[PDB]
């Protein structure tokens, strides 16, 4: 209730995020500002959107909007796509509300693999005039080469799209990215730094900053992966760059080694990203084959419950069409007209009781009887009243056309054809 | 050639038997009440087949078997209905005519007719009456045909003789100077029971009025020692003339010998009167409905087949339901699939129109402010008076345009 | 009578393509013997199995096992996993069937792409002698670079999965490709020639010409896919291998025709699969982009139709609910009771008719509706009786409590349980 819940389109607001109190004066450091997220839908598109609130910033000028427009413009799958961005006022203070998505199940990468200290501990802990002895070659808790590999193909194809939509992330930084499932990733933050950082001091060119910008893009990739290698931030720092190389060098192959290298020490050149694609080599196709065998899988898991839409909306319109009070008078309906044999139909299917008296529920009759009836099958099927005084048996098929043509006449009468 | 008890069975309780008919086609038996609900049984076991009320109101006069179907009759209607009660068609009669017999001269041609003074020739598949014959004397509930001329019985007493095409009157018996109460055709001779007006008022004539189709004339009348409502001819051997009290005394003759009461058998003597009866086209079985409702069958053979060339008669199977595997509904986590499921390839039987099938939002509006002043509460209902400003069950969604 | 019902542990034995007649003494094209196509279960796990009868064989030497248990060790998502292999001679002659893992709806490459003649008729029945002028720049027939991309990786994955094992796939031909679905592809009768041609001339070393077989694997695979560019396996005719490389330089890309180049011209080398990659360049990622697209729709489909069957079983509750006679003693469904609101919920459901009483059938109330209802959604729900003097306003969450109520006494009920 503190929080006002109706924003323009948008309605039913849960915070999503440890919410920061209004009274913190500390800003995130991640972007200079004080920020919140929530959830909301938009009554638009029946669509849920998770916002970003900003906290004091004003939306000075209005040149960006070109650049929002190429991220509306730009869509990938790891990516949290940018949909808008807009101004509000009706909450405390005036702010910044960016909507994406909502992704649930989202982790970033400290919180499934750098939560642990004990990961960091090699780093931080100082041998105090101790013999440094051979560090395990299988240290424990050392990821699979290959997720290290998957994540670098994630970014690394991220980069390229962006590169070649000519704009820049700038938010290289695991707490921007959300390992959705297991391993798809998601970067996220998209614009933020585009809009709070937004100058004009530029001579109204924006663009002259852009290779500066992928190339603190590419380096901070770099810092990334390395510490990815050695599952702790704590080796991306300057003072262990060396420990980190010694540490790939001993564990991991020279792939990886020649990244590092080829990244950490810049080439002092615009480097390609085209010229690190034949590194990943052959491990590519291990990587398309695990999603294709995920594939594979869920393809098949959904043959089970095909019908089940089907069956839905068969007992959905069985609801719409017993027990109508309109009918109650027509004589038609009655148990000299020809659709007595519906009510009869409904009083077997759901009012069948047992010889004793006690009622008599059965899902699969249920279920075994529907199926006979949609595939109108020659069977013939029995129909007794309560007090037994008229029986009737009929085939299925003579069933499936008394509901076709009862079903037609309701829709014809509702769309105003009688 | 002697028939004795074989069945009894109640076709409605304390509602008469208004007409029976064996079905020519099948093992059947059809039996209508005068209250206006039918029944069919099967073989000599009785076993009912499919029961229903024809029509509210009108009783049931005359049913007829078909290839396709069973005609029902009653006084205001004509139903062509399938055996297991699917309707084939309904034509409805006129109210001014009393509806009361029929006569199948062949697959899709029905004659009607009945106390009117009009006889209707009706296509069936059609649905049509095509002809309107008139009567010059109204009154026909008897209606034969042979292989030479419609046999008309009049309730002043008459049987007609006309031609089989032109339906014009070719020959007259003045059989009773009262009314009528059966007549039968066989071969060359014709025999007709019913009532004369004496002295002493209208009563059942005892002399059955006989006469010899070959020469035209009638013989010498045979004198029963029962009061028959009913004749008919059993070809067996000979032409045994099947002659049917009310009173349930029954008897055999000769068209042209004498009268033995040695012939003379008891249906229902005491109680029940007999008031509908059929002969099988065998001649192995005999039916009589009752005033009660009740119907009886004799045979002159054990396990008689009531027509010697007898198509088989299909059961529906009850309802299987010990072989499906048993699924928990508390447990909603089952896969549901475990039902086996034929397949067929024509269109789902209940698919969609794209208009109907599409989904959208349709958050319920909030309570009127008046209701929710209004709105005392009562244990966990709401008690609130209707506002009366909208339909019942009117749409609460404004439907874009 | 020619297929025998049980053939070792399978049995229901149905013929896949039209067999050869009894009195065709000719052995087959492309096996060189007179092959049989069948499909059969097994009766131990219960699996479905495509069977390969080969005729007039016996075995000449064992070996050929380590190479059969070599593809029981491959696991390939695009190739037809070879499960086992026995001799029989419940057929008229000692025969040998090799089951593979069964898979529907295989479409072959001849099949659903070179089954047009008018595409061979390019390179067949041309003027002869006509001057022939400048090629259409649409030739009828060509297909979406994007998916013969693909085709070529998911070939060459195959290659390279296959060679890295030590043996060759020797099978791969138009006819013995199949399309499953659209795109995903699969190779058919693999681990055969090892025991039909299998001979000791070799130095009993089956692996002797394993380089000489990959390399025409190698070849195969570039007639392959020059019949794939070309819609025409015409085209792949050494007279008509020009007018291919002439038709793909005009139409398709410089990458593409180079790797053309590059499998066909044999290069005095031993080709690796490592040399091709680079060539394909941002393709890799495009086709994983597509992959990744068909997955988010895939899994979607799934959060439909599971939920349905949910829903599924709360409608059966409200079926097996409404309208019985032991609910007509029942106090609950009189109106007094709580079920009388299930009923006339029903009627808000199934009888709601617009401003001028007409029916409105929509599913989208229905569904809705519905959803708050098995949710429980605090939103209320005002239900008018049907006798219109009453209006009660009571929580999604109270009609759920009281139905699921409902639902259970009267199960138990019909159980006994009460």
């Amino acid at each position: 209730p503190a929080v006002p819940t109706e924003v323009d389109s948008y309605h039913s607001l849960f915070p999503l995020e440890p919410l920061p109190p209004p009274n913190r004066i500390q800003k995130s450091s991640n972007f200079g500002y004080i920020t919140s997220c929530y959830k909301a839908v938009n009554s638009k598109d029946d669509l849920p959107y998770c916002l970003r609130r900003i906290h004091g910033f004003r939306l000075v000028n209005t040149k960006c909007m070109v650049l929002v427009d190429m991220w509306k413009k730009i869509q990938h799958s790891n990516i949290v796509t940018l949909r808008e961005v807009f101004t509000t006022k009706a909450f405390a203070e005036p702010s910044l509300v960016f909507a994406y998505d909502f992704h649930a199940g989202g982790e970033t990468m400290m919180s499934r693999h750098f939560n642990d200290p004990n990961a960091d501990a090699y780093f931080t802990k100082r041998k105090w005039g101790q013999h440094e002895g051979p560090l395990p070659r299988q240290h424990a808790g050392l990821l699979p080469e290959s997720l290290i590999w998957a994540y670098i193909v994630q970014l690394s194809s991220a980069l390229r799209t962006i590169h070649t939509a000519g704009l820049a992330c700038r938010v290289m930084d695991p707490t921007k990215i959300l390992i959705t499932g297991k391993t798809r990733l998601r970067v996220n933050c998209v614009g933020v730094f585009d809009v709070l950082t937004f100058d004009n001091s530029q001579n109204n060119n924006p663009l002259a900053l852009m290779a500066q910008y992928q190339q603190a893009d590419l380096i901070s990739l770099g810092k990334v992966v390395l510490a990815l290698a050695c599952n702790s931030l704590a080796g991306i720092q300057r003072e262990n760059l060396q420990k980190a190389m010694e540490l790939v060098t001993i564990n991991y192959s020279s792939d990886l080694k020649n990244l590092i290298l080829y990244l950490l020490t810049d080439q002092n050149r615009m480097r390609s990203v085209n010229d690190i694609m034949p590194m990943i080599g052959a491990r590519f196709y291990t990587q398309l084959d695990a999603a294709q065998m995920r594939n594979d899988v869920i393809e098949e898991d959904l043959a089970k419950e095909v019908q089940n839409g089907r069956l839905f909306r068969l007992l959905a319109k069985l609801g719409t069409i017993n027990e109508r009070p309109e009918f109650q008078k027509d004589p038609t309906w009655s148990e000299t007209g020809d659709r007595y044999l519906l009510k009869l139909f409904r009083d077997h299917l759901f009012h069948q009781v047992t010889e004793a008296g006690a009622p008599w529920i059965d899902l699969s009759h249920i279920i075994s009887c529907l199926n006979k009836l949609d595939a109108g099958v020659p069977e013939k099927i029995s129909l007794i009243s309560r007090d037994e005084k008229s029986v009737l048996v009929v085939t299925y098929s003579d069933l499936k056309r008394c509901f076709e043509n009862t079903f037609q006449e309701l829709i014809a009468a509702a769309n105003g054809q009688l | 050639g002697v028939y004795s008890e074989l069945h009894s069975v109640v076709a409605e309780v304390g509602v008469p038997v208004s007409v029976s008919h064996f079905d020519l086609h099948e093992e059947m038996l059809w039996v209508g009440s005068h209250g206006g609900h039918a029944t069919s049984f099967f073989g000599p076991a009785l076993e009912r087949y499919s029961s229903f009320q024809v029509n509210g109101s009108d009783d049931i006069r005359q049913i007829q078997s078909l290839e396709n179907g069973i005609l029902f009759l009653t006084k205001n209607n004509l139903k062509y209905m399938a055996r297991g009660g699917l309707i084939i068609f309904d034509y409805l009669l006129d109210e001014n005519e009393d509806m009361h017999s029929l006569l199948l001269t062949d697959s899709s041609t029905l004659l009607v007719g009945g106390l009117q003074n009009h006889i209707l020739e009706i296509d069936l598949n059609t649905v049509q009456e095509t002809q309107k014959y008139a009567v010059e004397t109204p009154g026909v509930t008897i209606m034969r045909q042979t292989n030479r001329f419609f046999f008309c019985g009049h309730t002043s007493g008459k049987v007609s003789l006309r031609d089989l095409r032109t339906f014009k009157v070719e020959h007259e018996f003045d059989a009773f100077s009262g009314s009528l109460s059966d007549f039968d055709v066989h071969g060359n001779l014709l025999a007709a029971c019913g009532f004369s007006s004496r002295l002493t008022g209208l009563a059942c004539d005892r002399f059955l009025k006989v006469y010899d189709l070959r020469m035209m004339r009638a013989i010498t009348p045979l004198q029963v020692h029962v009061d028959p409502a009913f004749l008919r001819f059993i070809p067996t051997y000979t032409s045994r003339l099947a002659i049917i009290s009310q009173s349930g005394q029954c008897q055999f003759c000769e068209p042209t010998g004498l009268a033995n009461p040695a012939d003379i058998f008891h249906v229902n003597p005491v109680g029940p009167l007999l008031m509908t009866f059929d002969v099988s086209a065998s001649k192995q079985a005999l039916a009589f409905g009752d005033s009660e409702g009740c119907v009886h069958l004799w045979t002159d053979s054990p396990e008689p087949s009531f027509n010697p060339y007898s198509r088989e008669t299909e059961f529906a199977l009850p309802c299987l339901v010990d072989s499906l595997p048993p699924l928990d509904w508390s447990q909603d986590l089952l896969p549901l699939s475990l039902i086996p499921v034929p397949l067929t390839t024509d269109t789902l039987l209940s698919d969609w129109p794209a208009a109907n099938s599409a989904p959208a939002p349709r958050r319920a509006p909030p309570v009127d402010a008046e209701i929710l002043r209004t709105m005392k509460k009562v244990g966990f209902i709401g008690y609130a008076p209707n506002p009366r400003t909208r339909l019942r069950n009117q749409i609460p969604y404004r439907l874009k345009e």
